């Protein structure tokens, strides 16, 4: 059913870091005793890490915030009661695109690519049990899969956490990847100080753009949420130093921006350096901003009209003509011709956006 | 001697190697990923040698 | 088809370093400086401050 | 070809070397471990006279 | 379309390459076409092929879009109606068993 949640005090996230969590597997080359240096798209060490709240005390606390998906996340959350369930992936969140959604039920976890229209305020409820109160309708649909759960029974009640379960999703070639982990912990309130090292689990194709994302929580209905949590941080690209083991499984790594040592080391290709002075290099300025420049003509060239005329010429008499001030734009004569034959020999095709040049001829001829 | 060894290392540096350009900006501007490797590797293999 | 007529349009190119006179359609952002960016002048591309 | 005392991952089927060699391989039909060797032996001198 | 299977390449352009299927750059396989004029053109025309003809900006690899919401050609915003200067995205084929 489509109905708003009320009582809940605001989405107001505290924040933290996150010491050696998220390390996952790039490509998927099989590895095994060796050290290599691999450019990815890493959670980087100690960075800030948003935290979420889900508990009531008799003021309730739900938070289900829409969030942005930019180059993948990192998820973690410390539970107990298994309150959390799924999430929501898409762009719009509506009829208009497609979107991803993954539920996981008593018995199944259910992921489904298909065109969606969610509500205000999507949750799951459990009495017994009494659910899928997030979307009424979706469609036409793309994709289906079933497979086995990841959480357990949203009923029950302790004092601590007791397990701790770690995500990474990205979205690469029209594929959804999943990468994840499971351990007991006993900790009271903050994520556990550690490394991690997450295993695939899924490589879903799903073929969808996805820019925003949201989680689904779960209410017991007067109504009343367990105490849960759940963390949310972005990857971003780094170089990383990786030891995998005889299994083909990694068991310590270094990020190479994080201080001068770590510089050291990923430099040396070793998790340890003598004493002494090391010459380091690439002190991981990367740059995160990319501006164009480009002059000032908006005019569009005339390849309509080119490509219109009643008579081109003879093969024997060619006819040259320049083409100058304007704006090349081959997609305006997508409705026309269909060009059968387009080969570019000094330059690739897709990069003719990209280009500015002096002056251009063009020569016209039938054969 | 050892100026002289450092100039012609820094003006080695133009050379084509048999790529189209020296300039290693003015390949991935102009050429698509997966043909720019056969010019970015000429490249890497000469300055490699020098 | 191989007796039917073809319209045939050859393109040469020019960068040189003179003035642009044809671009591609892509939209200029805002100039920033003092800080290490991917930069794209007339087609001429490459990273620095 | 041999047998092999190696112990493979359930869905795993090849075995890597240090120098990104094949080591082991497990035999689709019969699941068993066979490691491989070169049959080429390095060191072997010829002591001759004239 | 005949013309257009040379779009299904890595690394090429066309509305086909830029707003309908795209593949990688690094792609390991193999691409298969064949004439099938013979069970796909009606002797009326058969008009239930629809390719996309207008996009904001070109799709990844492997993506698929499947919105079907006007498209905005124009200076002045528009709304479910076509009217000027806005458009369907989908376009249908014209396949007749004489076409060339
Ligand atoms: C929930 O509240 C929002 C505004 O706060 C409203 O637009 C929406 O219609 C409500 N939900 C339903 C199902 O009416
Ligand atoms: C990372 O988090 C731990 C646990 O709260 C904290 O002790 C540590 O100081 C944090 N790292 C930094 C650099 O502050
Ligand atoms: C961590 O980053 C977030 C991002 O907005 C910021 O709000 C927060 O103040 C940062 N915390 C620290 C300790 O830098
Ligand atoms: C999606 O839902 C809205 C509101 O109920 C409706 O107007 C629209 O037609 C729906 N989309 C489809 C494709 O049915
Ligand atoms: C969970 O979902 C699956 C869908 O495959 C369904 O068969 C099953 O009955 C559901 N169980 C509950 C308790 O909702
Ligand atoms: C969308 O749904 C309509 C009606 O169910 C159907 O005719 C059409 O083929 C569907 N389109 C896609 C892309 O699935
Ligand atoms: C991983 O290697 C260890 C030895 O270091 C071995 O005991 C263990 O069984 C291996 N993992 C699995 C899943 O067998
Ligand atoms: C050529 O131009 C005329 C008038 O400008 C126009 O009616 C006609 O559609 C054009 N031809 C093509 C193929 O676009
Ligand atoms: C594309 O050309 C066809 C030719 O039949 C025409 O019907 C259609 O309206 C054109 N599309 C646009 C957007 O002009
Ligand atoms: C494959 O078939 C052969 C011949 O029937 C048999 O000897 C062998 O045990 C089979 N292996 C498996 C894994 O089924
Ligand atoms: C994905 O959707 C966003 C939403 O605005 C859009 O800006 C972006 O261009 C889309 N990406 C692709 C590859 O179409």
């Amino acid at each position: 059913q489509c109905v708003n949640l009320t009582g809940r005090a605001t989405i107001q996230p505290s924040f933290t870091n996150s010491s050696h969590r998220g390390v996952y597997y790039p490509d998927t080359i099989f590895r095994s005793n060796s050290l290599v240096l691999s450019q990815g798209y890493f959670l980087p060490f100690y960075s800030n890490i948003s935290w979420y709240y889900a508990l009531t005390k008799a003021e309730k606390r739900v938070d289900n915030p829409i969030l942005d998906f930019k180059d993948g996340i990192y998820f973690a959350a410390t539970e107990k009661s298994n309150i959390v369930r799924g999430w929501i992936f898409g762009t719009t969140l509506d009829n208009t695109s497609q979107s991803l959604l993954i539920v996981n039920n008593a018995t199944n976890v259910i992921i489904k690519v298909c065109n969606f229209q969610f509500c205000y305020d999507p949750y799951l409820s459990g009495y017994s049990t009494r659910e899928f109160a997030v979307y009424s309708s979706y469609a036409n649909c793309t994709f289906e899969y079933v497979s086995k759960p990841f959480m357990l029974d949203i009923s029950g009640k302790s004092g601590l956490f007791d397990t701790l379960r770690e995500f990474v999703f990205r979205n690469v070639d029209g594929y959804f990847k999943i990468y994840s982990k499971y351990s007991p912990v006993n900790v009271n309130s903050n994520l556990p100080t550690g490394f991690s090292a997450l295993e695939p689990l899924v490589e879903l194709p799903a073929g969808i753009n996805i820019t925003r994302f949201r989680t689904l929580l779960t209410i017991h209905r007067g109504w009343t949420v367990f105490s849960a949590a759940y963390y949310v941080g972005y990857l971003a690209p780094r170089t990383f130093m990786l030891k995998y083991n005889e299994n083909g499984t990694i068991t310590d790594a270094v990020d190479c921006s994080l201080d001068p040592l770590s510089e050291a080391k990923c430099t040396l290709k070793s998790f340890t350096v003598e004493k002494g002075i090391y010459q380091t290099s690439n002190f991981r300025v990367q740059p995160t901003d990319s501006i164009v420049r480009f002059p000032n003509i908006t005019n569009l060239c005339p390849f309509g009209e080119v490509f219109n005329a009643t008579t081109f010429a003879s093969v024997y008499a060619w006819n040259r003509k320049r083409i100058s001030n304007c704006v090349a734009d081959y997609s305006v004569l997508y409705n026309s011709t269909s060009f059968s034959t387009f080969k570019c020999y000094g330059v690739s095709p897709t990069k003719l956006n990209d280009l500015c040049f002096t002056n251009v001829y063009a020569d016209s001829f039938v054969v | 001697q050892n100026a002289q060894a450092l100039n012609t290392l820094v003006k080695q540096l133009s050379s084509n190697f048999g790529a189209i350009s020296s300039v290693l900006n003015d390949i991935l501007s102009r050429l698509d990923p997966p043909e720019a490797e056969v010019q970015i590797d000429r490249l890497i293999t000469g300055r490699l040698q020098s | 088809v191989g007796y039917q007529p073809y319209r045939v349009v050859v393109l040469s190119f020019e960068l040189l370093n003179a003035p642009a006179t044809v671009c591609g359609p892509k939209k200029s952002t805002n100039l920033i400086k003092n800080k290490c960016v991917n930069f794209n002048f007339n087609g001429l591309t490459g990273t620095g401050v | 070809l041999t047998e092999s005392n190696k112990k493979f991952l359930p869905f795993q089927q090849f075995g890597r070397d240090i120098a990104d060699t094949t080591d082991a391989v497990r035999d689709p039909q019969t699941l068993e471990i066979l490691d491989i060797t070169p049959c080429s032996f390095g060191g072997v001198s010829v002591i001759t006279p004239g | 379309r005949g013309d257009e299977v040379r779009q299904i390449a890595p690394g090429q352009t066309g509305k086909i390459a830029d707003y309908n299927y795209k593949l990688p750059d690094d792609f390991t396989g193999c691409v298969i076409a064949w004439n099938s004029n013979n069970l796909d053109s009606k002797v009326g025309g058969n008009y239930n092929y629809l390719y996309r003809l207008f996009r904001k900006s070109n799709l990844k690899p492997f993506e698929r879009d499947i919105s079907t919401e006007i498209y905005q050609a124009g200076s002045t915003p528009c709304n479910g109606v076509e009217g000027f200067n806005c458009y369907f995205p989908l376009q249908s084929y014209g396949f007749h068993p004489t076409n060339g």
